[PDB]
């Protein structure tokens, strides 16, 4: 099923995931689409920061939701 | 008509 | 599930506007014109009190530790008075009348409405003006704070709007419906009374067409509606708290008929009509187990699970 | 020990003093509104010279604004000063 | 804390960057310490006051020290109880006043010491570790069941001399163990004494890091990283491991390379200490620093104030940085500043920042019984905090409010 | 009683012929410490480095008044005014 | 009554002392709010630096560009606009000239860009459905702009705050059409020094066939 | 950021190879600190970034893509504290700031 | 019995004896050794007793407001 991982400054992506996918599985898909490493990613849903080991079903993520991604660029 | 515009 | 316990007050007399039970659940303040009837529920004792106010006091707010009562009326007076030690403070700020106010859950910032489309904020100890909140287009009737944290301020008003504000910096934060503009429909039914819940995650509204709805504002949409089997009263609303699992919403009709809605359904189970059947109802409140009623004639009615 | 933040010593550049200063500049009649304008001018001159006087000391890690550091502050703005050395 | 649930998103950034507030406190102030929740800000003052502000309108709710137990001399430190109800405050009057906000101006109990005091740190609300001047042990002040006897157990094993290791000047209790308290000598050794809360105290760690006069020791709130502030111009963050048997190793060092200056105070972030915030010492140090504790580099600099800053507090519930003025006495405050949104005006508004290419659909030319609960308060907020353990609200002095209209 | 304006010319020649300092010392040395408060706190002033600031501020104001009085004269009058001072500073580059 | 007399001796003289509560213009306030009439009335009784920013957004390309190296793909790291590193403080509130206006919270000087107009990109046909549909439901606020005569920009549902600018035929702002990187953008410059919390104005140029501005030297209609 | 080409390690654009050469074959002092050219290249890049930003801004506000010296005078002289750094200097081919003193306008 | 007042006047009375004697008896405790940091208590307990001697200035109008209360009805 389809999600948005719409990032803080204003633009959206379109991913294909399963609700049984891990967040790190979704964080892998962002990295395949952006090169941004999964350790610098925080995925936010209903204001709640989702953990790498948990699934999409755990957080009541439904079809065509908007997820929030907040990268932390290293350094300097 | 009611559409805002510049220079006309 | 719920029934009548006792009626202790006689009906007629002066204009009865507000009834509020303090959160300790034993001290009730009946608000009439410039006099406060205090009623201790223990041996049904009585107590009379009088303020320094001049006009019809439309508002009432209890202290969270039951040690103060403040009130605002249409003559722009915003008075803060002790329950036993009398008048202690006064604020005097608004450019239009005030209808309702509420204390913080810390008791330090009483919120305060004006009717000229502006909510204003006061720190009680400093007695000055903090933040102005002027985002509305009407006489703003009811501004409520949730019982548990003091994070947010919901503003329902006579223009038919349900607009949530900030209390830290004071910007509007969420809207749940449309205005005179932006639909143009006759679906701009004014809102009479907005009440938060016990935990504060769900809102309750009562529009001027006697239809009560319960909003899940975090998602933006509604999950409950309550109708009776057009209003011209700013009648009171509450949601009773029985020790059973289902806590019932209560509102009053144009007449003195008060039905109680099963909130886990969308229908009723019960109706209270054996009291207030002469006089029309303007306010209600509750406590852990001791709910009062009111109308233009002040008949307070205890009930219990 | 004691703690004072100064207030209004710019009124020490006195109305007769701005007159004597004007005399050496060769003027006959000083309008009364000069005496709050020169004070404005002088307070701007003193800032830019002290801010460079301090920046030199603070680099050299001192707490005394010595006479050569004042001179280097003047020498930098193209006011060179000749009686204090170097 | 429900503002941030819909503020909306875009507030988790783990520092504040704009200074928004300034407590114009005329009587200059050394130490500042927020409440355990974001409510109040205690302001340790120079002339013996301890002003207590309500963080919501930047104006005080009381100034304790009227009835009993005023700190006569300057106050160096203030901590709070775990709930936010009591307040230990160590000053230079040789007293360590434990306050109770319930009876606000009246001290609960005090104790006369051997000299002036450097700090205090509260482990349980009664017990408190207090640093006596130039004593090789810290006298833990355990407020016993009887209010007259505080057994000042020496925080030192019976024969392990630390002459040559130094003199105890700081002690910060471990958060996630709560029985080990790490204490810092004056010649670089760091003793780690595990209280049994009997009085046996195992020396779980005694080691010199560098031959410096230790100024301050802080722990991350997850006890993982520990940073030390030497008298050399260096900050030494370690990696702390304890089950008891405890062990550290040098993760990174922090130094002012250009200005080569001293560090006044240091502080750690909420969760695991991903950020260090330090205040430099010399002239032209006008700004707190930030450090990515893993990469080791200077990530950001919080350019707010105008002159040196002494104490740093970081209440993560408000995400604020209180930072007292070294010179003016004024108390600068940073705050994550949210901007408003006009998408709050209507329930169908939307704020885009690009000229979006809306693609045409067809019909542009064509003409509830779910689970409802009201009983549970929310357990967490967007920062993962321990909300719904109801904080001790201030009792507004309702014995003296009635005169408080008339002449203070 | 002299004619108004002739004590002036008897006072111009007197100051231009001598070289002592025209601002009082102590009301100046206090002004320098007031202004040095902003850029650093509790500075000491090696006490010939205030003489180095009178002699460079007095000799700046006097060179400004020589450039002010040329502007007042140029506007066909003999009385300097603050709309002259602000011109002389604007032409030199200073403001 | 003697009890009421000793309350009366306090309550008669001190009501000429305590009641100094006269601040208003004193309109018709004799009616009570106990019957709770609506009284729809249109009665209005209310009132009627850039360094750090440019270095702030300079830090965002000091961060984002380090790890964009292979990919690449837009994903919101596509400079996260241009024409934003100059935007201004400007807010929205209850306007003196309409419901909602835009206010310069900084003393912006003579010829200085405030804000680009943001919203949807729709063509002239789909504009005309939207221009009638909103009025068919009665929105009654024309949020469309013109970039080149066969496309408009819509600001009803999406957009930036730049819609909130009102009209005044005595202008203070105008909107030139500046292109960045090969599409047009609608950026809104200034004509005069705009004060702090001053209202922002504009000509709309509705060519060719009611001005609530209340300013004298302006055509009453639009 | 990288490990070669010493400007890469500081994450700059201005070279620290060229600057560190030019601080020793310029005879400013005897021994140039190894930190010094980095800090000097950081200040130089910042000014070249700030003056190219206000130049480019005034190039789109005159509808032109590239930057000609007339934009550089408008970037400097309209600024409050870049004009002061460049007070005595003169930019070739670079016009004037448009102003007309008030009494010259009619009335 | 005047049950609405007496809780106030007893702690007015506590200022006279109990707050008094906990503040009085610190000063004769000096008289056994003799009679700065060694016993700097002299000046501060005149600022402490400044708040005590102005306490009787303030504790008047908390008992005089009640005289304004019982005449109010
Ligand atoms: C380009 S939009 C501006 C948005 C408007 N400021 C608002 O609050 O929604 C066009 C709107 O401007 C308002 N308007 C146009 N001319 C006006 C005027 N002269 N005085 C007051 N309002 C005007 C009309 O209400 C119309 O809906
Ligand atoms: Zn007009």
């Amino acid at each position: 099923m389809q999600i948005f991982v719409k990032t803080l400054t204003g633009k959206t992506i379109t991913l294909e995931v399963e609700p049984s996918d891990t967040i790190e599985n979704v964080k892998a898909k962002i990295q395949d689409k952006e090169g941004i490493p999964p350790d610098q990613q925080r995925l936010i849903f209903a204001g709640k920061q989702l953990e790498d080991g948990r699934t999409l079903s755990d957080y009541n993520i439904q079809k065509e939701s908007t997820l929030h991604l907040v990268l932390r660029l290293r350094g300097c | 008509a009611r559409t805002m515009q510049t220079a006309r | 599930m719920l029934q009548f316990d006792k009626q202790v007050l006689p009906a007629s007399g002066k204009i009865s506007t507000s009834c509020q039970i303090s959160p300790d659940g034993e001290l009730i303040a009946i608000c009439q014109n410039t006099d406060m009837l205090v009623y201790e529920i223990s041996s049904s004792k009585m107590m009379k009190l009088t303020t320094t106010h001049k006009e019809c006091i439309n508002c009432l707010c209890w202290s969270p530790d039951s040690k103060c009562i403040a009130s605002g009326s249409e003559d722009f007076t915003v008075e803060i008075t002790h329950i036993i030690y009398g008048r202690i403070r006064r604020l005097m700020g608004h450019t239009a009348p005030v209808i309702s106010i509420c204390y913080n859950n810390k008791g330090n910032i009483l919120c305060s409405s004006s009717m000229d489309e502006s909510i204003k904020e006061w720190h009680v100890l400093s007695g000055t003006a903090l933040k102005t909140m002027s985002a509305h287009s009407d006489a703003v009737v009811s501004i409520d704070i949730p019982k548990f944290d003091s994070s947010i301020l919901s503003s329902g008003s006579y223009d038919g709007l349900i607009r949530i504000f900030d209390t830290e910096s004071g910007h509007c934060l969420k809207t749940l419906t449309y205005d005179k503009d932006w639909i143009a429909e006759d679906g701009v039914v004014p809102i009479s009374t907005v009440k938060f819940s016990r935990n504060g995650k769900f809102l309750l509204v009562k529009s001027l067409d006697n239809v009560v709805k319960l909003w899940e504002y975090t998602r933006g949409t509604v999950v409950r509606t309550f109708l009776w089997p057009k209003l011209k009263y700013n009648c009171g609303l509450e949601l009773i708290y029985p020790q059973g699992k289902d806590p019932l919403v209560i509102s009053g009709n144009d007449s003195g008929s008060m039905c109680v809605w099963n909130v886990y359904s969308k229908n009723l189970v019960q109706k209270i009509d054996e009291k207030h059947r002469n006089s029309p109802l303007i306010s209600i409140s509750a406590s852990y187990d001791k709910v009062a009623t009111l109308s233009l004639n002040g008949e307070c009615n205890l009930f219990r699970v | 020990r004691h703690r004072k933040v100064l207030r209004d010593n710019i009124q020490g550049i006195t109305k007769p003093a701005i007159r004597r200063l004007a005399r050496r500049g060769g003027v006959k009649r000083i309008s009364g509104l000069i005496y709050e304008e020169t004070r404005g001018v002088l307070k701007v001159f003193l800032e830019n010279v002290i801010r460079d006087a301090v920046t030199y000391t603070e680099h050299a890690k001192r707490k005394t604004v010595t006479a050569m550091d004042v001179v280097y502050a003047l020498k930098r703005q193209g006011r060179t000063l000749y009686g204090f050395g170097g | 804390a429900n503002l941030l649930l819909q503020d909306p998103f875009g507030v988790l950034k783990e520092y504040p960057e704009k200074l928004t507030h300034t407590l114009e406190v005329p009587v200059a102030a050394v130490c500042v310490k927020f409440s355990p929740r974001g409510d109040y800000l205690a302001v340790g003052c120079s002339n013996g006051a301890i002003i207590i502000y309500d963080m919501d309108s930047l104006k005080p709710i009381a100034m304790l020290g009227t009835h009993s137990g005023a700190h006569t001399r300057s106050v160096q430190s203030v901590c709070w109880s775990n709930d936010g109800r009591y307040l230990w405050s160590s000053g230079r009057d040789w007293y360590a006043k434990l306050w109770d906000m319930t009876q606000p101006t009246k001290c609960f109990q005090q104790y006369k010491f051997d000299g002036p005091l450097w700090s205090c740190h509260v482990v349980r609300w009664n017990v408190c570790i207090v640093t006596v001047v130039e004593e090789p042990t810290a006298y833990v002040l355990t407020l016993t069941d009887r209010q007259n006897a505080f057994h000042c157990f020496p925080l030192l094993e019976q024969d392990q001399d630390i002459s040559g290791h130094g003199y105890t000047l700081v002690a910060c209790p471990h958060p996630t163990i709560e029985s080990i308290i790490i204490t810092g000598t004056s010649k670089g050794w760091i003793n780690a004494f595990q209280l049994d809360l009997e009085d046996k105290i195992r020396c779980c760690y005694e080691e010199k890091i560098a031959n410096a006069n230790i100024k301050q020791i802080i722990i991350s709130p997850s006890g993982t990283r520990i940073a030390i502030n030497g008298s050399d111009r260096t900050i030494r963050q370690y990696q702390l491991i304890v089950e008891h048997s405890v062990s550290i190793e040098l993760e990174h060092k922090y130094q002012d390379i250009i200005n080569r200056l001293q560090w006044n105070t240091i502080f750690f972030s909420n969760h695991s200490g991903e950020y260090l915030v330090a205040s430099a010492h010399g002239s032209s140090a006008h700004d707190l620093y930030l450090w990515e504790t893993s990469s080791g580099s200077l990530v950001r600099v919080l350019e707010g104030a105008d002159e040196e800053l002494l104490d740093i507090d970081w209440n993560f519930y408000s995400m604020r940085i209180a930072s007292n003025g070294f010179e003016s006495g004024w108390v600068y405050m940073w705050s994550i500043v949210i901007p408003p949104k006009w998408s709050a005006l209507a329930p169908d508004f939307e704020e885009v920042e690009e000229n979006i290419d809306y693609q045409e659909k067809e019909n542009e030319f064509d003409i509830e019984e779910i689970a409802i609960d009201l009983c549970t308060p929310e357990k967490y907020d967007v920062r993962g905090n321990d909300i719904s353990m109801p904080s001790f609200v201030i009792p507004i002095d309702y014995e003296g409010v009635i005169i408080q209209q008339h002449w203070a | 009683r002299y004619r108004p304006g002739t004590v002036a010319l008897r006072e111009i020649r007197r100051y231009q012929k001598s070289t002592e300092l025209l601002i009082r010392k102590l009301p100046f040395q206090r002004l320098v410490r007031e202004i040095a408060q902003d850029f650093k706190t509790d500075l000491r002033f090696q006490s010939s480095a205030v003489m180095a600031l009178q002699e460079a501020s007095e000799a700046y104001l006097v060179g400004l008044f020589e450039d002010t009085n040329l502007c007042g004269i140029h506007a066909k009058r003999v009385t300097i005014m603050p709309k002259d001072i602000q011109l002389a500073r604007r032409i030199r580059g200073e403001r | 009554y003697q009890q009421i007399e000793q309350n009366g001796i306090i309550r008669d003289n001190q009501i000429a002392l305590n009641e100094k509560e006269f601040d208003s213009t004193l309109a018709s306030t004799t009616g009570s709010f106990i019957a709770e009439g609506f009284k729809k009335i249109p009665d209005k009784l209310k009132s009627s630096s850039s360094r750090l920013n440019r270095v702030f957004q300079r830090r965002f390309q000091q961060d984002i560009e380090a790890q964009r190296a292979a990919i690449g793909f837009e994903s919101d790291l596509l400079s996260l606009n241009q024409l934003t590193k100059r935007k201004k403080p400007v807010t929205f509130a209850r306007s003196a000239i309409h419901n909602w206006g835009l206010y310069a919270l900084e003393p912006i000087a003579a010829k200085e860009m405030i804000i680009e107009y943001v919203g949807e990109s729709i063509r002239q046909p789909v504009a005309e459905m939207r221009e009638k549909r909103y009025i068919k439901s009665g929105i009654g606020s024309s949020y469309l702009f013109r970039i080149d005569e066969n496309t408009v920009i819509d600001a009803t549902k999406r957009g930036g705050i730049a819609r909130f600018i009102n009209h005044c035929c005595e202008p203070s702002c105008t909107a030139k059409i500046i292109k960045v990187d090969g599409r047009k953008r609608i950026v809104i410059y200034a004509l005069r020094d705009i004060g702090t919390n001053e209202e922002l104005t504009y000509d709309y140029k509705f060519e060719r066939e009611p001005c609530l501005c209340g300013a004298p030297s302006c055509k009453g209609f639009l | 950021a990288k490990a070669k080409t010493r400007s890469s390690r500081a994450g700059l654009q201005f070279p620290v190879g060229r600057v560190h050469r030019l601080l020793r074959k310029g005879n400013y002092a005897e021994r140039v600190g190894a930190g010094a050219p980095v800090y000097l290249a950081a200040v130089l890049e910042y000014l070249t970034a700030e003056i190219l930003e206000l130049a480019g801004n005034a190039a789109r506000d005159n509808k032109k893509t590239r930057i000609i010296p007339r934009h550089l005078q408008l970037a400097v002289r309209n600024d409050e504290e870049l004009n002061k750094l460049l007070g005595r200097v003169t930019i070739a081919q670079g016009g004037v700031l448009p102003n007309i003193q008030s009494v010259l306008l009619p009335k | 019995k005047l049950s609405k007042l007496n809780e106030e006047d007893a702690v007015i009375e506590k200022y006279v004896n109990w707050i008094g004697e906990v503040n009085e008896r610190l000063s004769p405790h000096f008289n056994q050794p003799t009679g700065w940091i060694t016993l700097s208590q002299n000046d501060l307990s005149e600022q402490k007793d400044s708040l005590e001697n102005v306490k009787r200035r303030l504790d008047l109008l908390i008992s005089v407001r009640t005289n304004q209360l019982r005449i109010s009805f």
